[PDB]
C-alpha cells in the first residue's frame, strides 16, 4: 500500500514514493558525502560530491535530487563511484588555500574529514589559487573569502527561513563572489547562527575568534535560560 | 593493488577451515562457537564448562597436539553484561599453527 | 543514400531571399492554405511530420516529432508555452540570423501552424540582443502581418489564435540549454536547472513549455504543407531532410547552402564554389562540428558524408551543423586554444567539474602553445578531460573536453616535437 | 538604424493592441 | 616510508606547498591511522627470547 | 641529527619563527608542551606562555618533526644539570637565548640534514 | 574590473522621462500577473538607454518600481555582458576574435588601430569619442573579421576600408551597416541562382 522496494547494495528497503537516493541510502546506515544538501535548508545540486552509481546504465547520477523508481539497485561502493568521488575532491582542493593551520575551524573542517577518508591522495596541478578578498558584514561574522568551496549553503538559507533577503551571487566563470555587492552590513536574530552553516571555514565567529582548537573542549550539554522557549 | 598492499595467502585458510570444523563437531557439549579470522587463525568460542576439559582433549592427540601454553591474558568489556574475558592462546608444535580459546565470565 | 547526393534546385525548403523582404499577401509560398489544416484534428499534424521525422537543428538527436507527440498530450489547469531559440551559441555558427534577415514572414507562420500542435497558448521566441537592427525589424514583420489580421485571436478561421511577444537578452549562452532559457526568460540570473526535475515540459515558467529551435519550426509548415513521400528525400532510412551548412574559414566564397544529407565533404567543401586554398596539399585539417566536434586529419573524413550517424562512426559526430577548415600556416594548437579560451568565458560556473576544472586545462593549454615543461603530461590532460562527462548539469562541460580530448587523439607528433623545439631552445 | 527610440515599437501599437492581458494571479 | 601516505606523514617539500599535503599531514598529528578492527599475535626472535604483542 | 636541549629559531629579522599552530603540542607523548596563544596587537598571531618541562620531555623526535613552519628545533648542546629542580621548567624567554645563543651550531646542521627526510 | 563599487553615485540620481512611464505600461503587460515580478531584462536596459550607462542608483532606482530587495538587481546587471556599469566612449566598438574569426585574420581588423587610432585596447580614447574590446559569438562567421560599432555592424572588412569606417566616423559619417564589399547579402555564389516559384502548385497533402 504506497511503497516501493529498492535494493541498496543488494539489500531490500522499503520507501514512500518519492524519496530520494540520499533519503533511502540513508535507511541502511551510509552517508553518500554531502556539500550542498542539508536537511532543513532547501536542495540544489552544485557540489557533486554525492554521485552514487545505479545499476546499468552508463550514466553516473546524483543522490541528492533525484526520485527512486522501482527497485534500481542502488551500487554505493564500486569501482565507478570511487572513479568519481576521488576525482571532485581533488577539484575542490585545486583552490583552498594553505590555511590549517589557523583556520580556525582547522578541527572540525570538511575539507579534511572527507579527503581523508574519501578521495585523493596527492596533489598535482601545480601552480595557480586565486585569492580573492574579503570585507565586513558586522561584528560577529569574520569574513575571509579566500576559502569559500561555494556550496552555496549560506545564501539559500536567508532567502529561506531568516526572512532577511540580502547576500546574494557576483559573477561569471571561475570568479564569482559571495558578499554583498554594496556595502550593506547584514544583521538580524538568527543569523548570528549562520556559523554552523558554512561547511569550511569561510565564516568564523568574532568573539570566539583565536582561543582554542575543538579537541580539547568537554561537551556538558545544558539549557539557555534568557527567554521562553529555552 | 600489488605494490603496497600485503598479498594473501589462500591455502593457509581452507585447512583452518576444515581442522576447525570439527572441533564442533566431536565435543559439542562445550564449544559454542567457532571462526576463521581473515589473517588465518582461530578463535573458538567455548562456554566457561569447559576450560580444563577442552585443553586436556587438546592437550594430547595424533590429530592435534598443542602442547606449547604461550600467551593468557584478558580483556575487560563494559556493556557485556558479563564483564571479563579470557583468552588462551596455544602453539601445536609438530603442525605449525595457532588457536586461541575465548572463555567469558564475571567477577562473582 | 542513392546517388551520393545532396543536390540543390530550385526545389528546396526555404521559399526566397532576394526576392522580396516586405510583407504581402505572401505572393507566392507562403500563407497558402490554412483554415483547413487548422480546422481538422490537432493530432493529424502530430506524426503527419514522421513522414519526414526531422532529427532537429538543435545540435542533437532526438527527432523533433517525438517531442511534440510526447507528453503534452493531455492538458489540465495550466497554459502551455512555446520558446523557440532564435540564440546562436556556437562559434561560425552563422546559418541563424538569415533566415530572419530577409524573411520574416515564415516563421510567425511557423509558430500558428506549429503552436497548435502543442495546442499551446501563447508564442515567445528569443533573441540574442547583441543583434539590434536585424531582429528590431521582426516587429515590423510581426505588424505588417498581424496588423492586417492574420493573427489572433481567432485568426484565422479557427476559434484558436495567438501572437508572439518578442524578447531580448544580452551577454547570454543561454540558448545553451533549455532549462535556461525558460528560467532566464523569467529573470533569474541564468544557472540551468537539473535536467530532470521533472524535465522540460513539466517545470516550467509557471507551467509546461516546449524548447524548439528555428529551422525545426520553420520548416514544419512546408513540410506539412507538401510533405511526402518527399518529406524524406535524401539520406539513409535513417537521418532523412536537407538542412543548411554555413562554410567558414577556408574557401573560395565561403557562403551558405542548402543541400541534403549523405554529401561528402570533399566535393561539397570544393564546391560551393571553390577550395581556394589548396585543394590539396592544404593538408585539409577539418573540424566537422561547430566547436562540439574535434579535428579529423586527412583521412576518410574528405569521403565521409555529412550524414548524422556516418559522422558517429568517425570519433565524432556533428550536430551543429557549420565547417571550419584550415590550410598551412595556421598552427592547430596555436588555433584551438582560442576555441578553449573562448569556454572559460561563457560557462555559467555552479558545478564544481565545470568551473575550476575548465582553467585547469586552459591554464595548461598556454603551456603547449609557448612550448613550455616536459611530455607525461599529455598524458593526465588526457585523463582530465576523460574526468568531466556525467560531472556536469549542461552540455557545455560534455562540450567541454571533446575538442582536446579529439585533438589528443589525431596529431601525436605536433605536441611532442614542440615541448623538444622549447626544449632543445633551452639548451 | 533609430538607436535610442524602441517607444512607439514597444508603446504605440503594442500598448493598445496587446490584450489582455488577463495574466492572472499570483497575489501572491 | 611506505608510499601510500595516508599511513605515511609526507616529506618537508611536499607538506609545504600543494594542498592535498596538510590534510593528510594535518589530520595524521591529531587522530591516527584509522586500523580495521579484529584482533592479532605475533611473535619475534629477540636476543634473549620470544617477544610477543597481542 | 643529534638530540638534546631545545631552541626557537628566527628567520632573518626576527619573526619568533613559531606561529602557536598547535600541533608540536599534540603529538608530544610525554605531554611536556604547553602553549597559550593570543592574537599579538597588529594582528599577527603569536605565543605567550610556552614552556617546555625539560624533567617529562622523553626526546622523541616528536616535536621537532611536526612543525611545519620549521620552527622549534632540539639543539645539539648537552649543556645542563642545575641544583634545583625549581629550574628546569622553561617558560618562552628562556628558549629563545638558549637558541640564539648558538644558531652557528643549528643553522648549519639542518642543511646537512634536510635532504634525507 | 572589479565588481565592488565604491560609493560613487549612490545617490546620483536618476529618474524617467515621463515620455518613458507610459512603456513600462506596454511591458509588464506581456507578462501574468502575480509573477511579474521581473520585467527586469529590458526595464534594467531601456535604462541604460536613457542614460548610456547605468550608475548605482539606476540599480536602486527600478528595484523601487519592481518591488524587488536590490541584490535582486545587482546581481543581474553583473552577470550579463551588454550592460556596462562603469561610464563609456561614444563608440564601443568590437573585433570579433575566435577560431573563425581567427582564420581569416581578425588581427588584420584589429591592430593596425593603435597605429591609426593611437590607443591601447581596452581604453577609452582619451578624451570620451572612442574604446577598444573584443567579444565572442556574435552574427557571422561566414563572413570576414567583422566589427560592432554600438547598434550595428560592419560585415566583411578589410585593414584598407576600416580605416575610413572610423575615419568617416570621427567625421560624423555613419557608413552603411553592411558586409560592404564582395556579395551584399552573403550569397551562395554557387546556385544562388534557383529561379523563385510558387510552391509547386498546392493541393499537396489534403488527403
Ligand atoms: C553553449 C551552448 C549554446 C547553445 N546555443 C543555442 C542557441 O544559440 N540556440 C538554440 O536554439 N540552442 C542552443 N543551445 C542548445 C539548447 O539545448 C537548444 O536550443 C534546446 O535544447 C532546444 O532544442 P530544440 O528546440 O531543437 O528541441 C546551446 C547549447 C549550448 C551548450
Ligand atoms: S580552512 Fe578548511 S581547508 Fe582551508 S586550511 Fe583550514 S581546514 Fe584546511
Ligand atoms: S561562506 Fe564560504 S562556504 Fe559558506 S557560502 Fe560563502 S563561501 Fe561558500
Ligand atoms: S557547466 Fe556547470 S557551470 Fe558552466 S554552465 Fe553548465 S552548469 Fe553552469
Ligand atoms: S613550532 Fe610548529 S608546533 Fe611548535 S608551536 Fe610553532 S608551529 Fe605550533
Ligand atoms: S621533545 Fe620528545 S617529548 Fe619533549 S615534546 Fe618534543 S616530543 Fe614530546
Ligand atoms: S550536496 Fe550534492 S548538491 Fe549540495
Ligand atoms: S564568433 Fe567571431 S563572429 Fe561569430
Amino acid at each position: 500500500s504506497n511503497l516501493i522496494e529498492v535494493f541498496v547494495d543488494g539489500q531490500s528497503v522499503m520507501v514512500e514514493p518519492g524519496t530520494t537516493v540520499l533519503q533511502a541510502c540513508e535507511k541502511v546506515g551510509m552517508q553518500i558525502p554531502r556539500f550542498c544538501y542539508h536537511e532543513r535548508l532547501s536542495v540544489a545540486g552544485n557540489c557533486r560530491m554525492c554521485l552514487v552509481e545505479i545499476e546499468k546504465a552508463p550514466k553516473v547520477v546524483a543522490a541528492c535530487a533525484m526520485p527512486v523508481m522501482k527497485g534500481w539497485n542502488i551500487l554505493t561502493n564500486s569501482e565507478k563511484t570511487k572513479k568519481a568521488r576521488e576525482g571532485v575532491m581533488e577539484f575542490l582542493l585545486a583552490n583552498h588555500p594553505l590555511d590549517c593551520p589557523i583556520c580556525d575551524q582547522g578541527g572540525e573542517c570538511d575539507l579534511q574529514d572527507q579527503s581523508m577518508m574519501f578521495g585523493s591522495d596527492r596533489s598535482r596541478f601545480l601552480e595557480g589559487k586565486r585569492a580573492v578578498e574579503d570585507k565586513n558584514i558586522g561584528p560577529l561574522v569574520k569574513t575571509i573569502m579566500t576559502r569559500c568551496i561555494q556550496c552555496t549553503r549560506c545564501i539559500r538559507f536567508a532567502s529561506e527561513i531568516a526572512g532577511v533577503d540580502d547576500l546574494g551571487t557576483t559573477g561569471r566563470g571561475n570568479d564569482m563572489q559571495v558578499g554583498t555587492y554594496i556595502e550593506k552590513m547584514f544583521m538580524s536574530e538568527l543569523s548570528g547562527n549562520i556559523i554552523d552553516i558554512c561547511p569550511v571555514g569561510a565564516l568564523t565567529s568574532k568573539p570566539y575568534a583565536f582561543t582554542a582548537r575543538p579537541w580539547e573542549t568537554r561537551k556538558t550539554e545544558s539549557i539557555d535560560v534568557m527567554d521562553a522557549v529555552g | 593493488t600489488r605494490p603496497t598492499v600485503r598479498p594473501r595467502n589462500d591455502v593457509a585458510h581452507k585447512q583452518l577451515s576444515a581442522f576447525g570444523e570439527y572441533v564442533a563437531e566431536i565435543l559439542p557439549k562445550y564449544v559454542q562457537q567457532v571462526q576463521v579470522s581473515c589473517f588465518n587463525e582461530l578463535e573458538i568460542c567455548i562456554h566457561p564448562d569447559g576450560v580444563i576439559p577442552v585443553l586436556t582433549f587438546l592437550r594430547d592427540h595424533s590429530n592435534a597436539q598443542f602442547k606449547s601454553l604461550a600467551d593468557l591474558t584478558a580483556v575487560d568489556i563494559p556493556t557485556r553484561q558479563n564483564r571479563f574475558e579470557i583468552v588462551y592462546n596455544l602453539l601445536s608444535l609438530r603442525f605449525n599453527s595457532r588457536i586461541r580459546v575465548k572463555t567469558y565470565t564475571d567477577e562473582l | 543514400f542513392g546517388s551520393l547526393k545532396d543536390e540543390d534546385r530550385i526545389f528546396t525548403n526555404l521559399y526566397g531571399r532576394h526576392d522580396w523582404r516586405l510583407k504581402g499577401a505572401q505572393s507566392r509560398g507562403d500563407w497558402y492554405k490554412t483554415k483547413e489544416i487548422l480546422l481538422k484534428g490537432p493530432d493529424w499534424i502530430l506524426g503527419e511530420v514522421k513522414t519526414s521525422g526531422l532529427r532537429g537543428r538543435g545540435g542533437a538527436g532526438f527527432p523533433t516529432g517525438l517531442k511534440w507527440s510526447f507528453m503534452n498530450k493531455p492538458s489540465d489547469g495550466r497554459p502551455k508555452y512555446l520558446v523557440v531559440n532564435a540564440d546562436e551559441g556556437e562559434p561560425g555558427t552563422c546559418k541563424d540570423r538569415e533566415i530572419i534577415r530577409h524573411d520574416p514572414h515564415k516563421l510567425v507562420e511557423g509558430c500558428l501552424v506549429g503552436g497548435r500542435a502543442m495546442g499551446a497558448r501563447a508564442a515567445y521566441i528569443y533573441i540574442r540582443g547583441e543583434f539590434y537592427n536585424e531582429a528590431s525589424n521582426l516587429q515590423v514583420a510581426i505588424r505588417e502581418a498581424y496588423e492586417a489580421g492574420l493573427i489572433g485571436k481567432n485568426a484565422c478561421g479557427s476559434g484558436y489564435d495567438f501572437d508572439v511577444f518578442v524578447v531580448r537578452g544580452a551577454g547570454a549562452y543561454i540558448c545553451g540549454e533549455e532549462t535556461a532559457l525558460i528560467e532566464s526568460i523569467e529573470g533569474k540570473q541564468g544557472k540551468p536547472r537539473l535536467k530532470p526535475p521533472f524535465p522540460a515540459d513539466v517545470g516550467v515558467f509557471g507551467c509546461p513549455t516546449t524548447v524548439a529551435n528555428v529551422e525545426t519550426v520553420a520548416v514544419s509548415p512546408t513540410i506539412c504543407r507538401r510533405g511526402g513521400a518527399w518529406f524524406a528525400s535524401f539520406g539513409r532510412e535513417r537521418n532523412s531532410g536537407t538542412k543548411l551548412f554555413n562554410i567558414s574559414g577556408h574557401v573560395n566564397n565561403p557562403c551558405t547552402v542548402e543541400e541534403e544529407m549523405s554529401v561528402p565533404l570533399k566535393e561539397l567543401i570544393e564546391k560551393h564554389a571553390g577550395g581556394v586554398t589548396g585543394g590539396w596539399d592544404n593538408l585539409l585539417a577539418v573540424i566537422p562540428g561547430g566547436s562540439s566536434t574535434p579535428l579529423i586529419p586527412k583521412s576518410v573524413c574528405e569521403t565521409v558524408l555529412m550524414d548524422f550517424d556516418a559522422l558517429i562512426q568517425a570519433q565524432t559526430g556533428l550536430g551543429t551543423a557549420a565547417v571550419i577548415v584550415m590550410d598551412r600556416s595556421t598552427d592547430i594548437v596555436k588555433a584551438i586554444a582560442r576555441l578553449i579560451e573562448f569556454y572559460k568565458h561563457e560557462s555559467c560556473g555552479q558545478c564544481t567539474p565545470c568551473r575550476e576544472g575548465v582553467d585547469w586545462m586552459n591554464k595548461v593549454m598556454a603551456r603547449f602553445v609557448r612550448g613550455d615543461a616536459r611530455p607525461a603530461e599529455i598524458d593526465s590532460l588526457w585523463e582530465i578531460s576523460k574526468q568531466i562527462e556525467g560531472h556536469t548539469i549542461c552540455a557545455l562541460g560534455d562540450g567541454a573536453a571533446w575538442p582536446v580530448q579529439g585533438l589528443i587523439r589525431h596529431f601525436r607528433p605536433e605536441l611532442e616535437e614542440r615541448m623538444q623545439q622549447f626544449a632543445q631552445q633551452h639548451q | 538604424y533609430s538607436t535610442y527610440t524602441f517607444l512607439d515599437l514597444n508603446l504605440d501599437l503594442s500598448k493598445f493592441r496587446m490584450p489582455q492581458p488577463s495574466s492572472g494571479r499570483e497575489s501572491p | 616510508k611506505v608510499d601510500d601516505a595516508k599511513v605515511s606523514p609526507p616529506k618537508r617539500a611536499e607538506m609545504k606547498t600543494s594542498m592535498e599535503s596538510l590534510i593528510h599531514h594535518f589530520k595524521l598529528y591529531t587522530e591516527g591511522y584509522q586500523v580495521p578492527p579484529g584482533a592479532t599475535y605475533t611473535a619475534i626472535e629477540a636476543p634473549k627470547g620470544e617477544f610477543g604483542v597481542y | 641529527r643529534f638530540r638534546g636541549e631545545h631552541a626557537l629559531r628566527r628567520y632573518p629579522s626576527g619573526e619568533e619563527r613559531c606561529i602557536a599552530c598547535k600541533l608540536c603540542e599534540a603529538v608530544c607523548p610525554a605531554q611536556a608542551i604547553t602553549i597559550e596563544a593570543e592574537p599579538r596587537a597588529d594582528g599577527s598571531r603569536r605565543t605567550t606562555r610556552y614552556d617546555i618541562d625539560m624533567t617529562k620531555c622523553i626526546y622523541c623526535g616528536f616535536c621537532q618533526e611536526a612543525c611545519p613552519v620549521d620552527a622549534i628545533v632540539e639543539g645539539p648542546n648537552f649543556e645542563f644539570s642545575t641544583e634545583t629542580h625549581e629550574e628546569l621548567l622553561y617558560n618562552k624567554e628562556k628558549l629563545l637565548n638558549n637558541g640564539d645563543k648558538w644558531e652557528a651550531e643549528i643553522a648549519a646542521n639542518i642543511q646537512a640534514d634536510y635532504l634525507y627526510r | 574590473v572589479h565588481r565592488d563599487t565604491p560609493e560613487n553615485n549612490p545617490e546620483t540620481p536618476f529618474d524617467f522621462t515621463p515620455e518613458n512611464y507610459k512603456r513600462i505600461e506596454a511591458i509588464v503587460k506581456n507578462y501574468p500577473e502575480g509573477h511579474k515580478a521581473a520585467a527586469v531584462l529590458p526595464v534594467l536596459d531601456l535604462a541604460q538607454r536613457q542614460n548610456g550607462w547605468l550608475p548605482i542608483s539606476a540599480m536602486n532606482k527600478v528595484a523601487e518600481i519592481l518591488q524587488v530587495p536590490p541584490m535582486r538587481v545587482y546581481e543581474v546587471a553583473t552577470f550579463y555582458t551588454m550592460y556596462n556599469r562603469k561610464p563609456v566612449g561614444k563608440y564601443h566598438i568590437q573585433v570579433c576574435t575566435t577560431t573563425p574569426c581567427m582564420l581569416r585574420n581578425s588581427d588584420s581588423i584589429l591592430e593596425a588601430i593603435q597605429k591609426k587610432l593611437g590607443i591601447k585596447v581596452g581604453e577609452t580614447t582619451p578624451d570620451k569619442l572612442f574604446t577598444l574590446i573584443e567579444v565572442e559569438c556574435l552574427g557571422a562567421c561566414v563572413n570576414a573579421p567583422m566589427v560592432q560599432i554600438n547598434d550595428n555592424y560592419y560585415e566583411d572588412l578589410t585593414p584598407k576600408d576600416i580605416e575610413e569606417i572610423i575615419d568617416e566616423l570621427k567625421a560624423g559619417k555613419i557608413p552603411k551597416p553592411g558586409p560592404r564589399s564582395g556579395r551584399f547579402s552573403c550569397e551562395p555564389a554557387g546556385g544562388l541562382t534557383s529561379l523563385t516559384e510558387p510552391p509547386k502548385g498546392p493541393g499537396f497533402g489534403v488527403q
